[PDB]
């Protein structure tokens, strides 16, 4: 999927990523210490999954 | 001798207009020049709407290129004759897309949408799109997607919100 994308999916920093979950319909693939300092600061945004 | 040269906002690249506009007969080799001219102050985000070729995978005998600035065979952008087009971006506000075809790889298809746009900080009368779009608002509810993820055709369906008010018709707002 992300191949085909490279253009469209593939964020450039993180912060750009955490926006993107907001302003779109997205889902992310961040690593796991980033996740929890986002998702309390941030009452929007969830960890899906393991 | 097809030179369909486009200009201005969004508009349409269609394989077709070299048989609706008889620039060729059936029966032949094509070879068309789709000058895609920007608004002024701009640059061009190709976007493939339709793409579809009589022979994949085989370069010489239909591809189709998307040579920016003007058509020299240095700035050649990307050469698509497989399965699937990539959306590309060019640099300049001008570009030189053709297609290459065979008299039995005549069939090949394709169908395009470029859009006009600048630097990031848009302002009155552009939409801002991330990544470096400033799109015009005109194409905000075009219908088409003018940028990334469908993001200028949003929020742009409002008809009704009710109850039994909503079926004051044929359904039970007779009985
Ligand atoms: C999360 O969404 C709610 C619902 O609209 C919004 O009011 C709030 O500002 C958002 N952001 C937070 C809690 O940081
Ligand atoms: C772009 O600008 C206006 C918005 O001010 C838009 O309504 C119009 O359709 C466009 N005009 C041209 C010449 O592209």
């Amino acid at each position: 999927f992300m191949s085909s994308r490279r253009q469209s999916v593939l964020v450039k920093s993180n912060e750009e990523g955490i926006q993107r979950v907001l302003t779109s319909d997205y889902a992310f693939l961040m690593e796991s210490t980033t996740i929890e300092f986002v998702t309390q600061r941030n009452c929007n945004l969830t960890q899906i999954g393991g | 001798d097809c030179q369909f040269e486009l200009s201005g906002a969004d508009g349409i690249v269609r394989s077709s207009q070299v048989e609706q506009e008889e620039k060729t007969k059936p029966g032949q080799a094509v070879d068309c020049i789709w000058t895609i001219k920007a608004t002024p102050k701009a640059k061009i985000y190709l976007r493939f709407l339709d793409y579809q070729m009589e022979h994949s995978n085989e370069c010489k005998r239909n591809f189709v290129a998307v040579y920016d600035g003007s058509s020299a065979i240095e700035n050649l952008k990307a050469k698509f004759c497989s399965t699937v087009a990539n959306d590309v971006m060019l640099k300049t506000g001008v570009g030189v897309i053709r297609m290459w075809a065979d008299e039995g790889s005549r069939l090949s298809r394709f169908r395009m949408l470029f859009t006009s746009f600048v630097e990031p900080p848009c302002t009155s009368s552009t939409f801002f799109c991330h990544s470096n779009m400033c799109i015009n608002n005109s194409l905000v509810c075009n219908g088409v997607q003018n940028c990334a993820y469908p993001w200028d055709e949003n929020h742009c369906k409002e008809k009704k919100k009710a109850g039994l008010f909503e079926q004051i018709t044929k359904t039970h707002g007779t009985i």
